[PDB]
RNA sequence: AAUUCCUUGUCGGGUAAGUUCCGACCUGCACGAAUGGCGUAAUGAUGGCCAGGCUGUCUCCACCCGAGACUCAGUGAAAUU
RNA sequence: GCUCGCCGGAAGACCAAGGGUUCCUGUCCAACGUUAAUCGGGGCAGGGUGAGUCGACCCCUAAGGCGAGGCCGAAAGGCGUAGUCGAUGGGAAACAGGUUAAUAUUCCUGUACUUGGUGUUACUGCGAAGGGGGGACGGAGAAGGCUAUGUUGGCCGGGCGACGGUUGUCCCGGUUUAAGCGUGUAGGCUGGUUUUCCAGGCAAAUCCGGAAAAUCAAGGCUGAGGCGUGAUGACGAGGCACUACGGUGCUGAAGCAACAAAUGCCCUGCUUCCAGGAAAAGCCUCUAAGCAUCAGGUAACAUCAAAUCGUACCCCAAACCGACACAGGUGGUCAGGUAGAGAAUACCAAGGCGCUUGAGAGAACUCGGGUGAAGGAACUAGGCAAAAUGGUGCCGUAACUUCGGGAGAAGGCACGCUGAUAUGUAGGUGAGGUCCCUCGCGGAUGGAGCUGAAAUCAGUCGAAGAUACCAGCUGGCUGCAACUGUUUAUUAAAAACACAGCACUGUGCAAACACGAAAGUGGACGUAUACGGUGUGACGCCUGCCCGGUGCCGGAAGGUUAAUU
RNA sequence: AGGACCGAACCGACUAAUGUUGAAAAAUUAGCGGAUGACUUGUGGCUGGGGGUGAAAGGCCAAUCAAACCGGGAGAUAGCU
């Protein structure tokens, strides 16, 4: 059966990548929250 | 011509085709082509603003000269061509100076007939002149609504208008809808009628034929749920309310014209 | 009647026997003409009914070939309490 | 190691996506592996990914994204112009052989090719964000010419048989060779060349387009394959010296023809149809502003440069998505033999596997199958399930019908093998030879060789010849929906939803309408034979009466009536 | 020629059995439907929660849908256990 997760690196970076997050005001707030929490990996860039 | 397909299979019993042998059997004029991407009835917000639009055959736009501003230069029709973007046929005309253009095909225009535009052109089908120079009572099409911006009225398969009066500054016209509208006596109009009269006689014959045109199926509204449509709901087929659009408007007589900006060029709207 | 409560209406057909089915009757509880009426060839993994063929579906089960079940060695759960 | 069994349009081979060292070697067996484990996709250590030509990057653009100014919006922000991004598309070039435990069109050998820089020489009108051409495009169908590939023969090497025969019409194996360069064929498209003129291509133009004359009919373009060269090479079944029986040097015969033949190529062609079938750049031309004994352009030769990143391995799976070494899911490419219409099916080749607990026993019962006396739906809500029908050819085929259908209706007959007609026929293919020529990959004749159905007659074996796998049960009455389609992913596939058709109604274009505080966008680069909404639902015969109620569309005298005053 | 016919790939999901702490949080086996089209499929893009999309089932919108998910108001309120 086809499952929900069908990986694609190009779509992963375009939807949740670092540049995508920085391109919108709300996206930059996501990075600010994760930086405040001390996340080791801010995004899914690599 | 109108030909009835033999019932060799379901979906061909009721098919009626409009076969026109005079149409060019080849590729169109490349310099007058343009890209035309389908929208699916969605606007720049990505929302469906017009329903029942989607799919269909790929089409290339033809640049059709609706202005006919080349005055004093005779032109000769080269061939009649099929235009997927409109119900009427288009004709490729070659001017004496070597310019080629597309125009709507009048009723009885063939290959080799000459056309002209301007104030000094003769009264012949396919010629375009300001309605001031057009004799009253003649039949015209592709009528301009404001001088110089190109025809906008009577552009369908077999449509036309009749000049009934000429006040001197305005000319009254009878549109195909029965409206008695008046425009300035400087708007260019083309003599004759758009020739595809047999267009209305075609019968698609099957659901797939409509899908080729890009028309998606229409769901009535009584078949939906109340959350989806005012007509939705009921154990069976109830429909105990006045007919209404989605979003709640009558649809059975309620007039929706609320322009009021012109309100002078209209006289006898219709009926 | 995809609609009929009374109802398995009545009559006829089909069966040795038919609350279903088919054809009529009309007393239409409570059909009805584009929320369409009545027909309709073809089509349907559609509903109902009757035949020929066919058979372990059955009268009524018998035997056989394999995988488990059973025994030995290794590994080793679960609900519940 | 020898047997056996299984897949073989894969359970083989090569990739993309995704994963990220799972690849190779040594070593270890605690944990991991549904058992043991010396083994492993496990632990540990080392090794392994070599490019001007493959891909990415790069040039170009689609949907779409972002968006200087700009328009709009309480703020946030929205839309969008010029632009700039964005492949799933377009754009220069490498093939064969050999080689590593693990990489190769990347290394080596041989033989090629492409795009730029610089320099020299000769001849020269060069020049763009502009113009034109080209790039550049659909579905279906039809053949014809080819190749991949296969079969047979010939040729070469080997073999003479564990048990009757096997020196022959016998058996086994091999018979392979690319890009590039030259030739320009089957076949496709198009009439050429020259002069003059012109309201067009934002200005210009020798280019494109248009007009008028003159002159010849042969010009040009595109084009699979074949042939030649590449190749006195490489490879090559098997042998001979080394040979740790793990393997290397040298040597190494034949290496042809016929026939069959694709879904691949000619073909982005041809014919035909309506639903009428991307863009931009590279590329080829045109000149403008400019530069002119310069600079630039064309050609030859020489020289230099072609960076950077990916390259291991899995990739229908034990490595990806499913918590698992999970009977699931996952796009592209390659496509052998016999039978067959076939990529179905059966058995096989190359190749890969026996699915990570086994060993016994031969109870009930469960699961998956085989057969069955007599009866044959008596079963049951219901013929659920099972059984049955099943192919080709010929004959034959009802009611009804929209004249297409119904229909493969129903039903009946014949099917193997051998011989003959005919030592292999009809047909297909086609050599040598002759003849012709603008002699060429030519035309005609010619028929050797090869290949090869189908039918008739006669004979013959079995219970059975469409013998296996494969492979329609049929008919009668009737409800509903016309039909093909669509739907509750995961208990409902239907009489429901769509549907062509029909009708009413709105809509004159800055359309109605819809998404948006707005700008704007869709409707539509459409214009009433159009578009939106609503109901009905092919077709045939039809669609009656009622406007009091509610709604809608008109009306104008009167009454009542808001802010305001 | 055909939303034509038979039938693989491919896309579906009508019937039955098995399975139901399954091999599998919907599959397997034997049959079944479409199979040149309103077909199917790869890659990328767009539509966002009272909103989307919907050949219309209240279907689908990451195993969640008569109003997704995550965080916050929040220790909502609970005359009830």
């Amino acid at each position: 059966m086809k499952r929900t997760f069908q990986p694609s690196v190009l779509k992963r970076n375009r939807s949740h990548g670092f540049r995508a997050r920085m391109a919108t005001k709300n996206g930059r707030q996501v990075l600010a929250r994760r930086r405040a929490k001390g996340r080791a990996r801010l995004t899914v860039s690599k | 011509a109108v030909v009835k397909c033999k019932p060799t299979s379901p979906g061909r019993r009721h098919v009626v085709k409009v076969v026109n042998p005079e149409l060019h059997k080849g590729k169109p004029f490349a310099p007058l082509l343009e890209k035309n991407s389908k929208s699916g009835g969605r606007n720049n917000n990505g929302r469906i603003t017009t329903r029942h639009i989607g799919g269909g055959h790929k089409q290339a736009y033809r640049i059709v000269d609706f202005k006919r501003n080349k005055d004093g230069i005779p032109a000769v029709v080269e061939r009649l061509e099929y235009d997927p973007n409109r119900s009427a046929n288009i004709a490729l005309v070659l001017y004496k100076d070597g310019e080629r253009r597309y125009i709507l095909a009048p009723k009885g225009l063939k290959a080799g007939d000459q056309i002209q535009s301007g104030v000094d052109a003769a009264i012949k089908p396919g010629n375009t002149l300001p309605m001031r120079n057009i004799p009253v009572g003649s039949t015209v099409h592709n009528v301009e609504m404001k001088p110089g911006k190109g025809g906008q009225l009577a552009r369908s398969a077999g449509t036309y208008v009749q000049i009934v009066a000429r006040d001197g500054a305005y000319v009254t016209l009878r549109l195909r809808s029965g409206e008695m509208r008046k425009v300035e006596a400087d708007c260019r109009a083309t003599l004759g009628e758009v020739g595809n009269a047999e267009h209305m006689l075609r019968v698609l014959g099957k659901a797939g034929a409509a899908r080729w045109r890009g028309v998606r199926p229409t769901v009535r509204g009584t078949a939906m749920n109340p959350v989806d449509h005012p007509h939705g709901g009921g154990e069976g087929r109830n429909f105990g309310k006045h007919p209404v659009t989605p979003w709640g408007v009558q649809t059975k007589g309620k007039k929706t014209r609320s322009n009021k900006r012109t309100d002078k060029f209209i006289v006898r709207r219709r009926s």
